[PDB]
């Protein structure tokens, strides 16, 4: 059952995706 | 002509005040006992005490309000959940500080002490002490869940 | 209609009550923000009030449109 | 910080100087103006904008214009 | 001529504000303000409610300036008093702030030089097209 | 036929309101007076005064009587 | 009932219009802000100065536009 | 000290002032150059502080204007009744009270609003009144209309002689500062005189006028017929036939051992089988209560002979460990400062108004009041209208105190200081409470919409699922139940019938009042307003501690209590002043009392209000949704707007079209305000400026030079509009529904 995509791009992508973002944000060069 | 409340540490012109709930020998007593406070401690060993505490206590919750439950032989299975948010906390924190401390840094807590006792440096609050922290934030995490869960399973409680 | 009725001044002086919360909190104040809270800005609000107000406008209305439309075809 | 000028229409009367909450401007000598004086901007990173200067200005067109720029931690007037 | 240094000077006798300084004042800034009363003396406090002045030198630390001259303001008038305000800083560093030039700025001194002084004055700047791609902007000339 | 009627006059709507914003971007950003004289571009601005009473006459005449009739049924 | 609802329809597109080019038309001065240029397209205000000027940017009125031309549609 | 009666000689009388706008200030007074002028005119009309700084000419301006309110009060009085006496069918209603719509407006036929006069009953054409009149006048006795005419000409008399005192006290015999400071006089006369005499007098005219006549209107005899009331004074025994305790004179009262006065005077408690009124015999006994206590009362504060109370006195030695000398100085500010005054005035006036209409559904005290549902469902709304503007108010005045009056090196206070001194620790606290009130009332209701929407009955907030029974409120409702003869055993019946339990009272076919069910439906609603309140109460209390100073303003008290801003710096500072405090405020209380004016109307017609038969069969008007659609917003939309917004939408035609015009008029006005709220007048006055030059084009531009309205009022007018719209809708909504139905 493909639909087990679902998470992914709902939880998982999400997560990954404001983890990131966040780390680039708060960085200081 | 006795108060009860007075300025901070005797210094009126700095934000908070003493009340009570403040700086009561107990709430004193209680607070400075607490995992978090003992300064002096491993960070790593702090963090475990309130993982299990944590852990432990957020099964509840998720098991008797689930959807699976409410009548819903899925039971004990929600514990499943609350070790899922240990999960999403842990990741919220070793994000916390990664992004707050370096790894060269030092501490960023105060050193001074109360009464000016310049005697103490202090903490975690380091990038190497903070991952400590979260990292057996995590294994008490999981642990609490499960041996509540576990607890679940031999039963007896009145609530479930 | 918050962010278009509401404007700054009053949010400012909300949020630097909360500053002061969250440092005085124990336990709380072991973790400090990176990033200093402040009220959003004038124009953003203005901004922001009408993306709410558009999106509420498009939403409301497609789903009457969609639902007494194919409710009955 | 904000950015804030003078124009050499201005005539001395030094009321943005008094209205004014951060001591960003004063007046220094000049001889354009029978008062003999013109406001000045010689600190500019302790503005915050309120543009109190402006609402105290007389001339036709205002002498002394506030140009809200970057943003620091003085100008957002922040006590934290 | 050289402005005043401080201090060892005591402060005002009041029972405790939230409106006191913050971490902000421990890794940023703070700001000092400090007078000469001639009697001991009540007013009310920009940050809390109400203080005493003490009578002779009074020192006051506070957070942000614009509280400082706030203060000092209505040092002035109210009451007569003359006041001076430092910036702090956290290293130790102090920095001498206002009045700066001797004299208040309401009055004309002649050591200042001016800042930010356009001689052409008007709305005679250029549209901001002809300073386009130009990190200048049109006031800045 | 109801949904794809009402998507593009929203979306015609919205893109028409862009097309008067950029308008005023480009007499901010990049219109040049002087390489502008007195041509019909430079003309509106002359007599713009003119231009938005009349707008606000027309906008006034069709308000006061659609609403006036709509009220008086 | 057709020709009421058109005039609505006319009404919505005068005032659209109006606030838009009067927006347009503005972008660089006014009376109140001769030089409305120097500040940009988009900018809070300038104060409580001259009577008061909020809204007086040319995004503002955008910003306005937008209310009406969700209006109209 | 020494109190007495202090005044001046005349104090100028011309209409040379009249002639000149803006007098009372010097600034506007020279005249105007733009249109702000007449503005700022009517703004700083009442602005009486503003206009003088002596205490004393002052207090001499709010003391006529008072005068000049109570003249009008007794005008619109003397209306009322002349339109009871020329204008109605309340004869008519007399006799067929149960049937007969109640009017007292007769229209004139000019335009076609003729059909406005519709079938109210008893032979007459008119509009249907709901101010409730007619069930006062009958619990008064009033028989005839010439009775109403008569007080008609006493109460225009009255508003003759009050706005006659006025003028003579401002022109000719103005009182010194010195008396109006009296407080310890005041309070005890006020207490005592207007109080104690004023519930003692009326308690004489309904064991005389009242109670004799109500009986005969209950026995059924016909009004026409039925003795005036002065027949019972003279004639004792008219009323020795009934209440036969009077045919004893002052005793047993002056020889004490009483009663056998319990013949006209109980404390049955309940309601009227036959009238759905509180017992006429209970009241008039509560009012002679009332007196006697307040007579009591009337002597605590010391005057001129020794004995009594200082007020000064007593608050000075109120001091606590955790307050300083706290109360201490508090006579002073009070005796000094009118909005200090005003303020905790306008919050008790306006908190009692709230407990009156929560009173005056739950123990109908006029006859015929219960089962005339469409004058209940207006009294209650009305009165919670009332109470909560009158709050908001004193938030407004709290505020101009601390800009205006707080002097802390004159009168200074230290339980008003400390509260300054953690200002941000009351704050952050209530914006803690609200974000609460706010997940865990509203959040329940999305949980609930969520839950059923995706075909999970089962997972709501329900009586049928996880159900949140409030069971301290229902603990209480059973309390109050078991009260009579076990806690109060000289109480027969009940206090209220949403008390009783198995007992019901009707009068025609319709419900007067039963128990009142208590379920998870009201669990979420109680929370909601407990919810709004706090948010109204941040709002206003940010506005009045944080009014003098703040870390972004340290010196706001300097820019007033009524100002737009301080500039676009500091990253923005709109909306910082008090005033834009009570403005922000005035939006939430609108948004409180509309959720608890819904509240009420649900309820009632759900689970209360209905018809009944002669065989028990109950039939409520919305049939009991209330307890599985009220927790649902989608329900509140469907069941309860959607479906009651029928009558006035279908009201066209109909007598009731003039509210199917307020229901669409109101809704304008309302959308209307949102021009103002969302805008600013800096787009307005560059508009201005291009119609200013069309004017000028054909030389027909004004002297007064235009000019777009201020900030502030910009926000006034906005929020006046918005209040006038929303208010209005429910008005026309509320009205044509339940007099179409009840
Ligand atoms: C597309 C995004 C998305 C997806 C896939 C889900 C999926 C789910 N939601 Mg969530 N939710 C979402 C968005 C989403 N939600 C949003 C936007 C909101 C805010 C409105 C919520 C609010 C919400 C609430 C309040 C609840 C859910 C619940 C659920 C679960 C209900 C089905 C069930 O009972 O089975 C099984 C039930 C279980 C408890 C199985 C547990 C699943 C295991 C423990 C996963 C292990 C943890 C995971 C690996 C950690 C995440 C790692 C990742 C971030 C990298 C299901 C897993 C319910 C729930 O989870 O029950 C407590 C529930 O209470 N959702
Ligand atoms: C009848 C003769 C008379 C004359 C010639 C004056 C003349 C004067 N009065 Mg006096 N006054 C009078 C009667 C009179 N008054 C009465 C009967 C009262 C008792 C209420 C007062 C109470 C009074 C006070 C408290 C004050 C004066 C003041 C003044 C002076 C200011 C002039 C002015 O603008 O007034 C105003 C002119 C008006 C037309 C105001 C009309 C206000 C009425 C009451 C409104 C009625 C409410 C209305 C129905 C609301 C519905 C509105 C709705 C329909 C839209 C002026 C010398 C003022 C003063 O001394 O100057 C500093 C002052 O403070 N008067
Ligand atoms: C239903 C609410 C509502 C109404 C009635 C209006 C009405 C109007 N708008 Mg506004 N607008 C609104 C909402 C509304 N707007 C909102 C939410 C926004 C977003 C902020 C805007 C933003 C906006 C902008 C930027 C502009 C307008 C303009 C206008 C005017 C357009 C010209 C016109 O119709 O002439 C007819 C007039 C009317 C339809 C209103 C008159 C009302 C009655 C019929 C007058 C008669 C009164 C009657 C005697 C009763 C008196 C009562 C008594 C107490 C005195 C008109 C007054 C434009 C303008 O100023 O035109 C030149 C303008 O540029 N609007
Ligand atoms: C205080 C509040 C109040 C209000 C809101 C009204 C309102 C009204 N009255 Mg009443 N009236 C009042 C007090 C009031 N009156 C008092 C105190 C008296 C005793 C003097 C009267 C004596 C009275 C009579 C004799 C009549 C009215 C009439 C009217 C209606 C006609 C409107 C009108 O006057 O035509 C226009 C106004 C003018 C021509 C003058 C301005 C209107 C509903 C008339 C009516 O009901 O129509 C059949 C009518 O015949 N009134
Ligand atoms: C014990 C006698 C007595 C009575 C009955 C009153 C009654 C009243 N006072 Mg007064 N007062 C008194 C003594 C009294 N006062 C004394 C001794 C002082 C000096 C300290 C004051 C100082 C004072 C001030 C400053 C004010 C009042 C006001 C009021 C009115 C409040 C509004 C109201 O209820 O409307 C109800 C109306 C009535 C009940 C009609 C009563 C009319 C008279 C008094 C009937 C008396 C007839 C008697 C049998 C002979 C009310 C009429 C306020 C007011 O509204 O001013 C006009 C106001 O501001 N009083
Ligand atoms: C509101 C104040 C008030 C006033 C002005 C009066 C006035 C009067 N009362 Mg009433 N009375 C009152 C309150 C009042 N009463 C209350 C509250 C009670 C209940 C405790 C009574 C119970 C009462 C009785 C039993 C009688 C009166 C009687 C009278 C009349 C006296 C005739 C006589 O001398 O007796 C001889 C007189 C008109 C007498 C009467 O009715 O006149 C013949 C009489 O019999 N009163
Ligand atoms: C005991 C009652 C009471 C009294 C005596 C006062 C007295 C005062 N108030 Mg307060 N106020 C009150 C209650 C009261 N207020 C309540 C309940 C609120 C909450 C809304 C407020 C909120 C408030 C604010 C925000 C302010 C005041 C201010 C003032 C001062 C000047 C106001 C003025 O000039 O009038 C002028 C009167 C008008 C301009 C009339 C305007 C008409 C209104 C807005 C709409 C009426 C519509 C009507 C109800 C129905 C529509 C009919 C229409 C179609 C014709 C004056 C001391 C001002 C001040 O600065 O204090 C010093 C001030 O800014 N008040
Ligand atoms: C319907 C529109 C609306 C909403 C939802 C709010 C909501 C709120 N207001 Mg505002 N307000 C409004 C209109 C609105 N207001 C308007 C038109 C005005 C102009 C007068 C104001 C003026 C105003 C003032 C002056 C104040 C507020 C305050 C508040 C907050 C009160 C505290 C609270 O309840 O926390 C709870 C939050 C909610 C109940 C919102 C709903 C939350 C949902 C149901 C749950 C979360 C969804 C999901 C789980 C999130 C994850 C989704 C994910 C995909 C991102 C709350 C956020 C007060 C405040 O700041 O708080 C202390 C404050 O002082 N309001
Ligand atoms: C805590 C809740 C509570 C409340 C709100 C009340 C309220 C009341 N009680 Mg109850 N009472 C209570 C608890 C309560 N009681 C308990 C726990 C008991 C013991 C089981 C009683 C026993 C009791 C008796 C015997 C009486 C009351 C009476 C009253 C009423 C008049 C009281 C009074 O002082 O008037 C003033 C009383 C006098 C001036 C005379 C003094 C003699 C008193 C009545 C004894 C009043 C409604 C009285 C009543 O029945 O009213 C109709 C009454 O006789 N109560
Ligand atoms: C039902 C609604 C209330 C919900 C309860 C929770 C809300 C609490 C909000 C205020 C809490 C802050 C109390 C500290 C404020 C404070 O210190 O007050 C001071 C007071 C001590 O009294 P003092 O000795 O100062 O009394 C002398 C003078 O105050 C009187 O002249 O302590 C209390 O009020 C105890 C009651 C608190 C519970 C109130 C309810």
């Amino acid at each position: 059952l493909p639909s087990l995509f679902v998470p992914l791009v709902g939880l998982l992508f999400p997560a990954v995706a404001m983890a990131s973002l966040f780390l680039h944000v708060e960085k200081r060069l | 002509t006795y108060q009860v409340v007075q300025p901070i540490n005797g210094d009126p012109f700095i934000g908070s005040l003493e009340t009570p709930v403040t700086s009561s020998p107990l709430v004193a007593w209680y607070l400075s006992n607490l995992p978090g406070y003992r300064t002096a401690v491993n960070p790593l060993l702090r963090g475990i005490e309130v993982g299990l505490a944590h852990g432990f206590f957020l099964v509840g919750p998720f098991v008797k309000a689930g959807p699976l439950r409410n009548t819903e032989i899925a039971g004990q299975a929600g514990s499943l959940a609350a070790a899922g948010l240990v999960v999403i906390l842990s990741i919220c924190l070793t994000i916390y500080g990664i992004s707050s401390f370096n790894e060269g840094d030092p501490s960023t807590a105060p050193s001074l002490t109360l009464t000016g006792r310049k005697k103490q440096p202090d903490q975690l609050q380091t990038a190497d002490g903070w991952a400590k922290f979260t990292g057996g934030f995590f294994f008490g995490g999981i642990s609490g869940v499960i041996w509540a869960f576990f607890l679940l399973y031999v039963l007896d409680l009145p609530y479930y | 209609f918050m962010f278009l009725i509401s404007w700054r001044g009053y949010w400012q002086e909300l949020i630097e009550t909360l500053a002061w919360a969250h440092e005085r909190t124990p336990l709380a104040n072991l973790i400090r923000w990176r990033d200093k809270p402040v009220a959003l800005s004038i124009v953003q609000a203005r901004l922001v009030g009408l993306v709410h107000f558009s999106v509420g406008y498009i939403f409301t209305y497609a789903a009457f449109l969609i639902a007494s439309t194919s409710g009955k075809f | 910080s904000h950015s804030v000028k003078i124009y050499d229409t201005c005539i001395g009367c030094t009321q943005c100087v008094r209205a004014c909450p951060t001591d960003v401007l004063e007046m220094i000598p000049w001889g354009g103006c029978k008062a003999k004086q013109i406001a000045s901007a010689p600190r500019t990173e302790d503005c915050v904008g309120c543009k109190r200067c402006e609402s105290a200005c007389p001339t036709d067109f205002l002498s002394v214009r506030v140009y809200l720029w970057h943003e620091t931690t003085r100008s957002m007037g922040l006590a934290y | 001529t050289p402005p005043e240094l401080d201090p060892n000077t005591p402060s005002p006798i009041f029972g405790g504000s939230t409106g006191g300084l913050l971490r902000k004042a421990q890794v940023e800034e703070f700001y000092v303000i400090t007078w000469e009363s001639p009697k001991e003396q009540i007013f009310e406090m920009p940050t809390g409610g109400a203080a005493i002045m003490r009578e002779g030198p009074n020192l006051l630390k506070l957070a942000r300036k614009e509280q400082c001259l706030a203060l000092g303001t209505r040092l002035r008038s109210k009451y007569k008093i003359k006041y001076q305000f430092y910036r702090v800083f956290p290293s130790g560093e102090v920095q001498y702030l206002h009045p700066k030039d001797g004299v208040y700025p309401e009055k004309v001194n002649p050591g200042r030089q001016g800042v930010g002084v356009n001689f052409r004055s008007i709305g005679k700047n250029v549209s901001p097209i002809e300073v386009k791609f130009t990190g200048k902007q049109p006031y800045d000339l | 036929q109801a949904a794809l009627y009402t998507h593009h006059q929203y979306i015609a709507g919205f893109i028409m309101t862009g097309a008067f914003a950029h308008g005023p971007i480009f007499f901010i950003r990049d219109y040049n007076p002087e390489q502008n004289a007195d041509n019909v571009l430079a003309r509106m601005l002359e007599h713009k005064e003119a231009i938005i009473s009349h707008l606000s006459w027309a906008s006034l005449f069709l308000g006061f009587h659609t609403l006036g009739l709509y009220v008086h049924n | 009932g057709d020709f009421l609802v058109h005039h609505a329809i006319a009404l919505g597109l005068h005032t659209t219009t109006l606030i838009l080019v009067k927006g347009a038309l503005d972008a660089r001065g006014s009376k109140l802000m001769p030089d409305k240029k120097d500040f940009g397209y988009s900018f809070p205000c300038d104060g409580p100065g001259r009577g008061g000027t909020c809204d007086i940017s040319a995004w503002d009125d955008f910003y306005l536009a937008v209310f009406w031309m969700l209006n109209t549609i | 000290e020494v109190k007495i009666i202090l005044d001046r000689d005349p104090i100028k009388t011309s209409f040379e002032q009249w002639a000149k706008p803006g007098h009372f200030s010097r600034t506007i007074a020279k005249g105007p150059d733009t249109t702000t002028w007449i503005w700022n005119l009517h703004a700083d009309a009442h602005d009486f502080d503003s206009h003088t700084s002596d205490l004393e000419e002052i207090s001499r301006k709010v003391f006529s204007a008072h005068f000049g309110q109570l003249s009008i009060i007794f005008l619109w009085l003397s209306g009322m009744y002349f339109h009871g006496a020329r204008f109605s069918n309340y004869e008519a209603w007399l006799n067929d009270p149960t049937h007969i719509r109640p009017s007292a407006q007769v229209v004139w036929p000019i335009v076609g609003q003729e059909i406005l006069n519709g079938d109210v009953g008893g032979g007459f054409r008119g509009i249907q009144i709901t101010s409730g009149f007619f069930q006062i006048w009958r619990a008064s006795g009033i028989t005839s209309e010439l009775q109403l005419y008569c007080t008609a000409i006493g109460a225009l008399v009255f508003a003759g002689l009050m706005l006659f005192a006025g003028w003579f006290h401002y022109h000719k015999a103005a009182p010194k500062l010195a008396w109006f400071q009296d407080v310890e006089s005041m309070l005890n006369h006020h207490l005592a005189g207007l109080l104690g005499l004023g519930s003692l007098s009326w308690a004489g005219h309904q064991v005389h006028v009242s109670l004799p006549i109500n009986q005969f209107l209950n026995a059924g005899v016909d009004p026409k017929e039925i003795p005036l009331p002065h027949e019972f004074i003279l004639n004792r025994d008219l009323l020795a036939q009934l209440y036969p305790s009077f045919a004893e004179g002052a005793t047993p009262f002056f020889t004490l051992n009483w009663s056998k006065y319990a013949d006209f005077l109980t404390f049955r408690g309940g309601l009227d089988p036959l009238t759905g009124g509180l017992w006429l015999t209970d009241i008039a006994h509560h009012h002679l209560a009332i007196a006697i206590l307040f007579l009591i009362a009337g002597h605590m504060y010391r005057t001129n002979w020794g004995i009594g109370h200082g007020i000064k006195d007593i608050l000075e030695a109120h001091k606590g460990p955790f307050t300083g000398q706290g109360h201490k100085g508090l006579y002073e500010i009070l005796t000094t400062s009118w909005h200090a005054q005003l303020s905790i005035n306008l919050a008790m006036l306006g908190s009692l108004t709230i407990v009156v209409a929560q009173h005056m559904y739950s123990m109908p005290p006029y006859p015929y009041l219960a089962t005339d549902y469409a004058t209940q469902l207006s009294l209650f709304t009305h009165h919670m209208w009332i109470g909560g503007f009158l709050i908001v108010g004193a938030a407004a005045h709290a505020a101009i105190f601390m800009v205006r009056d707080y002097d802390p090196t004159t009168r200074y206070n230290d339980l008003l200081d400390r509260v300054l001194r953690h200002r941000d620790a009351i704050i952050s606290h209530l914006n803690w409470v609200c974000i609460f009130l706010g997940f865990h009332s509203f959040g329940l209701y999305i949980h609930n919409d969520t839950m059923s929407a995706l075909g999970r009955p089962q997972d709501m907030f329900s009586d049928t699922a996880i159900q949140l029974q409030p069971v301290f409120a229902q603990w209480i409702q059973n309390t109050h139940a078991l009260a009579p003869g076990t806690t109060a055993p000289g109480a027969t019946a009940s206090t209220s019938l949403t008390w009783g339990g198995g007992d019901l009272v009707a009068v025609g076919n319709k419900v007067a009042l039963l128990p009142i069910p208590l379920g998870t439906a009201d669990f979420l609603v109680h929370h909601i307003h407990a919810f709004t309140i706090h948010v109204t109460v941040l709002i206003l209390l940010k506005g009045v501690l944080f009014a003098r100073s703040s870390r972004l303003i340290p010196d706001k008290a300097n820019l007033g209590f009524r100002f737009p801003c301080d500039g676009p710096g500091r990253g923005g500072t709109c909306q910082v002043s008090a005033w834009d405090h009570v403005f922000l405020g005035l939006f939430w209380m609108y948004n409180s009392i509309s959720v608890v004016i819904f509240h009420f109307s649900w309820k009632m017609q759900s689970d209360v209000w209905g018809t009944i038969n002669d065989q028990g069969v109950v039939t409520h008007i919305t049939t009991g949704n209330f307890a599985q659609s009220s927790i649902t917003i989608n329900g509140w939309l469907r069941d309860f707007l959607w479906a009651q917004a029928s009558q006035v939408i279908q009201s066209y035609g109909s007598s009731l079209s003039a509210y199917g015009l307020f229901f669409l008029g109101a809704h304008f006005v309302w959308a209307f305000s949102l021009m103002f709220l969302f805008s600013g007048r800096g787009y307005w006055q560059e508009l201005i400026e291009s119609i200013v030059w069309a004017h000028n084009k054909l030389k027909v531009a004004p002297a007064t030079q235009p000019r777009a309205l201020s900030i502030v009022q910009g926000r006034a007018v906005g929020v006046t509009h918005y209040l006038l719209g929303g208010i209005a809708t429910t008005w026309a909504f509320f009205l044509a529904r339940i007099i179409a139905v009840g």
